């Protein structure tokens, strides 16, 4: 359920 | 081409005779008698594979074929109805509304294109959405998408604004309605986008055009928003971890817009004098911006993210 955390950081890391 | 389906003069023959047959339709009913609708059926020319084109897509080119369709689902069964939607997604890119309405066949449409587009939206769309909302079951919905990613190139049919609201509304059905099935062929719709969910965003020099034609100040892209809202939250996690790395930089582009908006705002507000026209001005600017806020969250706060006071984080 803890989609926030990952997706986030994709939108970011590349 | 009007040619595949047998001419322009018989597709316009065509029309005619549907026309005849729904203003008898409407007359014996008005006079509560009652009502035979083969003759009409029959008219339409659904069950007719003799064409490239099948006909009743053909008469869909024109406006009088699109303004009978709401008429002739008064007279039609649930299964006659399924039929039709069912040729409409097997046959929807050889629809030429859906060519009309893509970047990709049509880069400038004229206006009077345009205004084709926007009543095949009106019309079609509303009375597909009623049908599935009211007379469809697990089978038939997932029946319609299987229709659509076997007969076409998925990725072309989300170049048009037609093309992509039509999946929109197969997926926000299916998502309301066991499980496994529509993971299956979710997924099969995702591996036909996969690598160009970009392409559902119109070039600038597209959006330029139409701008100039409509006398709009921004282009409308909510629809591609609610199209991404509905595709992330029938999604895992695997499949939003690829929607936002492909949509990234659409993400940030809208922010921009926004963020553009919201400095305009602050500028124009300070003015101590301010006329009609700069109130005009004004009201336009942060209707705009708050539409800009509120179209991107519809897609972030369906994967637990929100934009707010300039920064997208956790919701």
């Amino acid at each position: 359920s803890s989609s926030p955390g990952q997706l986030l950081d994709i939108l970011n890391s590349k | 081409n009007l040619n595949k389906s047998g001419g322009k003069k018989f597709i316009l023959e065509l029309i005619e005779t549907v026309y005849e047959e729904i203003l008898d339709l409407e007359a014996n009913l008005r006079n509560g008698q009652q009502t035979d609708s083969t003759a009409m059926w029959e008219a339409l020319h659904i069950d007719d594979s003799s064409y490239d084109v099948n006909p009743f897509i053909s008469m869909l080119s024109f406006d009088k074929g699109i303004k009978i369709m709401p008429r002739i689902f008064n007279f039609l069964d649930k299964q006659q109805k399924l039929k039709i939607l069912q040729k409409i997604f097997n046959e929807l890119s050889h629809l030429q509304i859906i060519i009309l309405s893509s970047y990709k066949t049509t880069p400038k449409p004229t206006l009077t294109q345009l205004k084709k587009v926007d009543l095949f939206q009106m019309i079609i769309l509303k009375i597909i959405v009623s049908f599935l909302s009211n007379n469809s079951n697990f089978i038939e919905i997932m029946g319609l998408l299987l229709q659509l990613i076997r007969n076409n190139n998925v990725s072309f049919l989300t170049t048009s604004k037609i093309g992509l609201n039509l999946i929109t509304i197969l997926i926000s059905r299916a998502a309301l309605i066991e499980i496994s099935t529509w993971n299956e062929i979710y997924d099969k719709l995702f591996t036909s986008l996969e690598s160009k969910i970009q392409l559902i965003f119109p070039p600038r020099e597209y959006n330029d055009h139409i701008m100039r034609l409509q006398n709009d100040k921004f282009m409308d892209e909510a629809y591609i928003w609610a199209f991404l809202a509905s595709l992330a939250a029938s999604g895992k996690l695997n499949h939003q971890r690829i929607i936002i790395d492909e949509v990234r930089d659409e993400i940030f582009a809208t922010i921009n817009e926004a963020e553009t908006l919201q400095k305009k705002e602050k500028e124009l507000s300070v003015l101590p004098q301010r006329s009609q026209e700069l109130d005009t001005e004004l009201k336009s600017i942060i209707y705009n911006k708050e539409k800009l806020y509120q179209d991107l969250n519809l897609f972030l706060n369906v994967m637990g993210l929100v934009y707010r006071d300039g920064e997208i984080s956790e919701l």
